[PDB]
RNA sequence: GAAGAGUUUGAUCAUGGCUCAGAUUGAACGCUGGCGGCAGGCCUAACACAUGCAAGUCGAGCGGAUGAAGGGAGCUUGCUCCUGGAUUCAGCGGCAGACGGGUGAGUAAUGCCUAGGAAUCUGCCUGGUAGUGGGGGAUAACGUCCGGAAACGGGCGCUAAUACCGCAUACGUCCUGAGGGAGAAAGUGGGGGAUCUUCGGACCUCACGCUAUCAGAUGAGCCUAGGUCGGAUUAGCUAGUUGGUGGGGUAAAGGCCUACCAAGGCGACGAUCCGUAACUGGUCUGAGAGGAUGAUCAGUCACACUGGAACUGAGACACGGUCCAGACUCCUACGGGAGGCAGCAGUGGGGAAUAUUGGACAAUGGGCGAAAGCCUGAUCCAGCCAUGCCGCGUGUCUUUAAGUUGGGAGGAAGGGCAGUAAGUUAAUACCUUGCUGUUUUGACGUUACCAACAGAAUAAGCACCGGCUAACUUCGUGCCAGCAGCCGCGGUAAUACGAAGGGUGCAAGCGUUAAUCGGAAUUACUGGGCGUAAAGCGCGCGUAGGUGGUUCAGCAAGUUGGAUGUGAAAUCCCCGGGCUCAACCUGGGAACUGCAUCCAAAACUACUGAGCU
């Protein structure tokens, strides 16, 4: 997790982030229009490992994940059998902490990340707590019996088909419960990313 | 320091020992013996001298302060040579 | 000397059994003679009880070891 | 149960010595390398001149450094 | 399944070293700290050790100490003569103390590891085979005396046995192996109707014991081959050494011990001496080859202040045994005595540096026991320490952790008992035992874990920002003060040094000191060099050795395939199962490139033979 404020980390990156707090916008004004640090009103030099930095720089940024939790997730890309860079953001999506978002249940994943600490989203009958958990293809999601009435729960189903639908899960609304149906490929995903060039992060 | 439990150890060994010096001793002068009547070349008090001795060999032998098979070789050596006396 | 007994292997307050045949003359847990089966008394779902194969069991028996007091009503749950 | 080697010194009573040769590889080096190994043989009846090539059989050892007897003269 | 940069020069190229990115540990140190689970925690002084504890167990093996109760006699409920037997437990005796535990000092080779080999014992355990009869002498406790303040000594005198010694007896077992000779044991408790009577005993009957052997399991001991650290500025070493026999001896082969006979033995494939070190499964970096390496874990070894030595015992040359010697230390009432933490705590002392004078045998073991159980600093488990390895939390109007309260499994296998059935029974009479159903009871950690409650109240820090790291104004300071790994920076607008002001690395940790491998083709077997960079002896004769023209045939040592035993378990590698998830835990296999044996092969090599030029 990364705390503190967060409309200066939407400004280094150019693409939204998925990183708000209401719902209407993001970036519009939290003054996104330059390149912050410690002196950026000039550019200069924007080239390969220090973009590599920045891929990876961003995918830390978003996922809630550490270096030591997510250096850890290159780790089984090797132990996975082929193709890497795709089989990287499998177990981020088989993640929790954004698949209550992509769900729906909170506002982001700064909500999403928070409320299964405090014992709401459950697996399969069982109580769950971590923001780790690895969602198996076919179990349902569901959320413990009394966070029902916690209204901002209520406040995140406006922005299904106002985010776009993600075309990977068959929800109920009614009973506030879903079910993640398979895992994606790589065409499940926003194309701001570089999966096979996070890759090269790690002998230089 | 000690215990009890080696300290009466202490007495029950060295006592043991004692008495178990003499009966191997009482083996090995009946041996002697019988060594002795080979080395005298007289086969007429050697016969009756290691038939003495057989008796006492595998008595002690079958009570564990020695072993049975000690009794077994010399009951072997001390034959093989009265049979050389002829 | 030779005895079928319980040896502690797993975690703290993670009890897991081996069922070595031991020569009572080494610790619990090294220089074990054979590991027969297992056993595991946290054993909740998909988690087999105990492994216990009587072709190696009854060899023991036949040449002489001995439970020591909870392997005899180990072998009184067949 | 058999080790085959030539005769390089007879000149005690009942007991030779041979040298069982080899040629076995170097681990790390690839070149198969000999590697002689001097043994002792048991003679029972003194036979073994220097330069003849004998069989041995293991047995309970018949002196300090010495536990292979004679089994054949094999060629001379 | 393998990533390179920077740096010699005015520039280049080549040879060649330096410094750097990384990943690591048994970690320190400088900083700052919320929590959980599993872990790990003298790496130095094998330094000295106050204190408590680390192996006592048994009365159903035996003599002997003390008197629960109860029923009675007197005095009259105060008391003892008794009657009795509940109980304990210092002295003998069995077994254990040879295990668990710890430490790595010694050891360069028979220690370890891999393969094989036979000339041996093994208490308790398990299958049988044969057997428990009859005696005898002591001995402690106890009695007192002497010496001593005590500790303890040592004078006689009592008594026992599952303590000892003969005699009887011999299915094996040993010797001679013709014939023959030889030598064993112990009884105790729960019972029992007929005859002997004091159906206390005897006999009957199971239970624990006891013995003489065999086969096995389980340990433990020899012997051979292989490899196992640095040096030739260590080349000769060796006399009981190498064989031979006679004997002697070990549980067992063997110059192991011995006398005498002979002159052998070891070694340039590295002997001997010298320095160093437990070894291995493995571990760490690696594309691998390898290199480094032996902390937790498991096998073997080794040691117990230091050295020598046996004793008892199935098993020791015995860590909480004895003896002797040495060093040290301690109590003395000066007569005489005692001690050995590399056992768990703990203390100095050394050091960069490492923990509590904890709780209980409830689980797993053991050690005795007929059983009950009794002990265990082994263990199960707790404080202490970010020491790793995971997760987790410090808020985007939820309350997780934490804390309050209410709840709440799993660790328990069984023991007591009083029926119930069984099969040994001569008599399922009766004991003794295994079964069944019920009742009674026993958890060190006392909880994990579930569900309420108050409210963002209790939570972030560190290092850098000249380059090749795309984190990159100024202010103070002026070849000062300083920083830094390589260049360098500072000599007056400082992106290089001290703050502020911002970012960034990744987070209860961040950094830099140290060590290991790496990139390093920078010791190049894979995989490098030598005319001038470092490097051809000045060249010969030639010993071991390395390699060896040519053909048929043979051998099957190297080579090649399969077969079988292993290569322990652990670790690792995949598939899983579980902790709500991850570590961690295991199940299954994979792996273990290895070792000998076995058969099959004959192109090539050695070897063997006849040749060919």
């Amino acid at each position: 997790r990364y705390i503190g404020p967060k409309c200066k980390l939407s400004r280094r990156e150019g693409t939204d982030l998925f990183l708000k707090s209401g719902a209407r916008a993001l970036d519009s004004k939290c003054k996104a229009e330059n390149v912050p640090g410690q002196h950026g009103q000039r550019r200069g030099r924007l080239s390969d490992y220090g973009l590599q930095l920045r891929e990876k720089q961003k995918v830390r940024r978003i996922y809630g994940v550490l270096e030591r939790q997510f250096r850890g997730y290159y780790q089984e890309a090797s132990r996975r059998k082929g193709s890497t860079g795709e089989n990287l953001l499998q177990l981020l999506e088989c993640r929790l902490d954004n698949v209550v978002y992509r769900m729906g249940f909170g506002s982001t994943r700064s909500e999403s990340r928070q409320l299964v600490s405090h014992k709401a989203i459950t697996v399969n009958g069982q109580t769950v707590n971590i923001p780790s958990y690895q969602v198996k293809a076919g179990d349902v999601v569901a959320v413990r019996e009394k966070s029902k009435n916690q209204l901002r729960i209520a406040q995140a189903l406006e922005l299904c088909g106002q985010r776009g639908r993600v075309e990977w899960v068959e929800v109920d609304l009614d009973k506030k419960a879903g079910t993640f149906k398979s895992a994606p490929a790589r065409s499940d995903l926003s194309a701001d990313i570089n999966e096979n060039l996070i890759v090269e992060l790690y002998s230089k | 320091a000690n215990t009890p439990s080696a300290k009466k150890r202490a007495k029950q060994a060295e006592k043991r020992r004692s008495h178990n010096a003499s009966l191997r001793s009482m083996v090995r002068t009946y041996i002697k013996n019988v060594v002795k009547a080979i080395d005298a070349k007289d086969l007429e008090k050697a016969q009756a001298a290691f038939t003495a001795a057989v008796p006492v060999i595998d008595r002690m032998a079958d009570k564990g302060i020695i072993h049975k098979n000690k009794a077994a070789r010399h009951k072997s050596r001390l034959s093989g040579h009265i049979k050389a006396l002829s | 000397m030779v005895t079928i007994r319980l040896a502690r292997g797993g975690s703290k307050k993670r009890p897991f059994y081996h069922l070595t045949v031991t020569n009572s003359r080494n610790a619990r847990d090294g220089r074990f003679v054979e590991r027969i089966g297992f056993f595991n008394p946290v054993a909740t779902g998909g988690e087999v009880r105990l492994s216990v194969d009587q072709e190696r069991a009854t060899y023991w028996l036949g040449q002489g070891a001995q439970p020591s007091e909870r392997v005899a009503q180990l072998l009184k749950d067949a | 149960r058999t080790l085959t080697g030539r005769v390089v010194s007879d000149k005690m009573d009942k007991t030779v010595t041979v040298l069982i040769e080899r040629r076995v590889k170097h681990p790390i080096y690839g070149k198969y390398v000999k590697r002689s190994t001097k043994l002792h043989a048991h003679d029972e009846s003194n036979q073994c001149r220097i330069g003849d090539l004998v069989t041995i059989r293991e047995t309970r050892p018949l002196a300090k450094t010495k536990a292979w007897t004679l089994v054949d003269i094999v060629e001379r």
